[PDB]
């Protein structure tokens, strides 16, 4: 039943702002909250920040604080990734997944969206 | 941070065969290791959390073990649809961060 | 329907280890997690871990990592959970639990009825069963009177009156853990103080963990003194 | 990790009123709370799951809410059925329970005092039971004299399940000493102080008397 479905690929250039949709369904939207992860070229897989689905309050990791913003629509069941004065290291894969709790450690990512591609065009 | 440090850039196996992913946490993360599975275009499955418990629908071929900082995937009876990416990830504390990443190639080839 | 029936209350020393089941019916039992909760005298709950029946797959609590041990037989659609090295502080009522969906959830729709384990030195012992005496010189128009059951190991005791015939205004109370390590209640009744020398009342104590079955018949204290 | 703080420790409704208990997270993570229900001798039974949604089999009465780290359970009109402990749960954590018991007017103790048995001094002990009966509130204060000398430390109190009858309350307190110090002494006696009572009452016995 769980599905994250994400926005199409982006073709920016680099100044420019891009906002990325995380469209979720199959469960209680605000029993988890949602994970972003970039996947650029040669960096491998870093969690950007997370949000609070019930609240709506998000945290961003440490190199991904200021050009990255994290919102939420609980009535749309959906989660946003913006990020402000694209830069050319931003050309990555964007990802959005489901974090669960199963005890004993923290949230893991068993559900994630197929991906968002963003290339920075000059 | 946590780092998790995946030594084994590329591996090449056989149909039939197994093989072993190593992944070395640089803090003792307990049992909060998960693995992820990766194909050209899609995104990582789960495969393994908790260390060596498996997600839904995961075949039984893909066994997990480890617990403090040496971790292991192990592949047994590896298909063809097995051709990808391997990430390891420590969830014991956030931030969750992820192994660097183990290509696994199959020379039978041409699957999944 | 479903249904999880667990193992009979358990009494273990400290430094021993206990076993208790759980056996499912009515599902698949390989199909669902099945955790362990616990539940000590006059406290909360607290969460053990779970066992997926299906892979064998485990996950505790760091309180219990090294001390307790989950297992399953599907063949007998059985779950269990070791502890080991037990301590005082392990008496508990030990539940398995089973949550409400397929997949993994926190909600535990089914329980089993509990499984009481009484971690403890003390051996196996049968009440000592003495008369409350009435009075009617005691009187709050009614009379009370009781048996103390005293020193016994380990719970429970069940007390009735006059084999059953007397149920208005019994009381028996909760039993009381004492520095000794023995359990000891009292059972109290009010009557009316006019019948104190036509009725009798008999207390039937049965404490089955020792087969002891004990009637003691309770009358006013007989007075000689000048 | 997260704590449940639950309030209040004790709710003392009637019935038909309504129930509002309350769990507070030490941090919010999401919805994902349960409520549950449990009654003595009993397993726990799930009533709410996702903060809001009621589990099957429960009746309508049963609701629960939340905004952030607040969760409130909410009975809209009591039943007999309904007083019992309370608990809230997020992930393996749980709340500490509150026990919703039946108030109803204040119900005075009668008081009785037993002395020990012949019987029971002959194996070296004396037991000295003092019985409070069917009062409400559950709150009262048993003193133990001997000789006028205030005791401690040497009883213990028990108290009843909440009478399914009449809502009320029995306690025993058992001041326990051996059969030396029993035969050092004369007055015993049982001072009992409760909200029924414009003075407290006292019932004493002098040993070996009638
Ligand atoms: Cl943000
Ligand atoms: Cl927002
Ligand atoms: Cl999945
Ligand atoms: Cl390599
Ligand atoms: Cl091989
Ligand atoms: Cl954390
Ligand atoms: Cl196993
Ligand atoms: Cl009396
Ligand atoms: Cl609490
Ligand atoms: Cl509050
Ligand atoms: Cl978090
Ligand atoms: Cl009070
Ligand atoms: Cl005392
Ligand atoms: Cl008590
Ligand atoms: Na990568
Ligand atoms: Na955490
Ligand atoms: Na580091
Ligand atoms: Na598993
Ligand atoms: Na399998
Ligand atoms: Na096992
Ligand atoms: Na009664
Ligand atoms: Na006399
Ligand atoms: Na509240
Ligand atoms: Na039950
Ligand atoms: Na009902
Ligand atoms: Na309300
Ligand atoms: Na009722
Ligand atoms: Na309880
Ligand atoms: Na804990
Ligand atoms: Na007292
Ligand atoms: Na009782």
């Amino acid at each position: 039943q769980i599905q994250l479905v994400q926005s199409g690929p982006e073709l920016k250039k680099p100044g420019e702002t891009v906002k990325i949709s995380c469209k979720a369904s199959g469960y209680t939207f605000t029993n988890y909250e949602i994970n972003w992860v970039q996947q650029a070229p040669g960096k491998g897989l870093k969690l950007m920040g997370w949000i609070n689905t019930y609240t709506g309050e998000p945290t961003s990791a440490d190199d991904f604080k200021g050009r990255f913003a994290f919102s939420l629509e609980t009535s749309a069941s959906t989660a946003y990734l913006q990020i402000n004065n694209l830069k050319n290291e931003d050309a990555a894969t964007y990802f959005c997944a489901r974090g669960d709790y199963y005890g004993s450690s923290s949230a893991w990512l068993p559900y994630w969206g197929q991906g968002t591609l963003v290339t920075v065009s000059a | 941070d946590i780092v998790m440090t995946q030594s084994q850039k590329f591996m090449s196996t056989s149909v039939g065969d197994r093989v072993s992913i190593t992944c070395k946490a640089s803090q003792n993360v307990r049992t909060a290791v998960a693995w992820y599975q990766q194909k050209p275009g899609q995104s990582p499955k789960a495969l393994i959390f908790l260390a060596s418990n498996r997600h839904t629908g995961v075949p039984d071929r893909f066994t997990g073990s480890g617990s403090g900082t040496d971790f292991t995937l192990t592949i047994s009876n590896v298909q063809s649809e097995d051709l990808a990416d391997y990430f390891c990830l420590q969830h014991w504390n956030y931030p969750l961060t992820f192994g660097g990443g183990t290509k696994l190639e199959i020379k039978g080839g041409g699957g999944s | 329907q479903v249904q999880l029936v667990q193992s009979g209350a358990e009494v273990k020393k400290p430094g021993a280890s206990v076993k208790v089941s759980c056996k499912a019916s009515g599902y698949t039992f390989t199909g669902y997690y099945m955790h362990w909760v616990r539940q000590a005298p006059g406290q909360g709950l607290e969460w053990m871990g779970w066992i997926n029946p299906n892979s064998g797959g485990t996950n505790y609590a760091q309180k219990f990592q090294g001390r307790v041990t989950m297992t399953r037989d599907t063949s007998i659609s059985t779950a269990y959970m070791e502890l080991s090295r037990l301590r005082s502080d392990d008496t508990a009522v030990y539940y398995c639990a089973r949550g409400k969906n397929s997949d993994y959830n926190w909600d535990f729709q089914h329980w089993g009825q509990g499984t009481l384990v009484t971690v403890s030195s003390a051996s196996t012992k049968g009440p000592s069963v003495f008369p409350l005496a009435p009075s009617s010189k005691s009187t709050s128009g009614t009379a009370a009177l009781g048996c103390l059951v005293k020193d016994y190991f380990p719970e429970p005791v069940t007390v009735s009156w006059n084999s059953g015939a007397l149920t208005s205004g019994v009381h028996t109370f909760p039993a009381v853990l004492q520095s000794s390590g023995l359990y000891s209640l009292s059972s109290v009744v009010t009557v009316p103080s006019s019948s104190l020398g036509t009725q009798t009342y008999i207390c039937n104590v049965n404490h089955k963990p020792s087969n002891t079955k004990v009637d003691k018949r309770v009358e006013p204290k007989s007075c000689d003194k000048t | 990790e997260i704590v449940l703080t639950q309030s209040p420790a004790t709710l003392s409704l009637s019935p038909g009123e309504r129930a509002t208990l309350s769990c507070r997270a030490s941090q919010s993570v999401s919805s994902y709370l349960a409520w549950y229900q449990q009654k003595p001798g009993q397993a726990p039974r799930l009533l709410i799951y996702d903060a809001s949604n009621r589990a099957t089999g429960i009746p309508a009465r049963f609701s629960g809410s939340g905004s952030g780290t607040d969760f409130t359970l909410t009975i809209s009109s009591l039943e007999p059925e309904d007083f019992a402990v309370y608990y809230c749960q997020q992930y393996e954590f749980f709340g500490q329970g509150t026990k919703l018991e039946i108030k109803r007017t204040v119900a005075a103790p009668s008081v009785f005092i037993f002395p020990p048995s012949d019987e029971q001094l002959k194996s070296g002990t004396a037991s000295v039971v003092c019985l409070l009966n069917n009062f409400y509130p559950r709150e009262a204060k048993v003193q133990w004299k001997v000789d006028n000398a205030l005791q401690s430390g040497n009883s213990q109190e028990s108290v009843t399940e909440q009478d399914s009858k009449d809502s009320t309350y029995s306690l025993s307190s058992t001041l326990t000493l051996s059969k030396a110090d029993y035969e050092k002494h004369k007055v015993y006696a049982c001072e009992v102080t409760h909200q029924g009572l414009s003075s407290p009452v006292t019932k004493s016995f002098n040993r070996g008397e009638c």
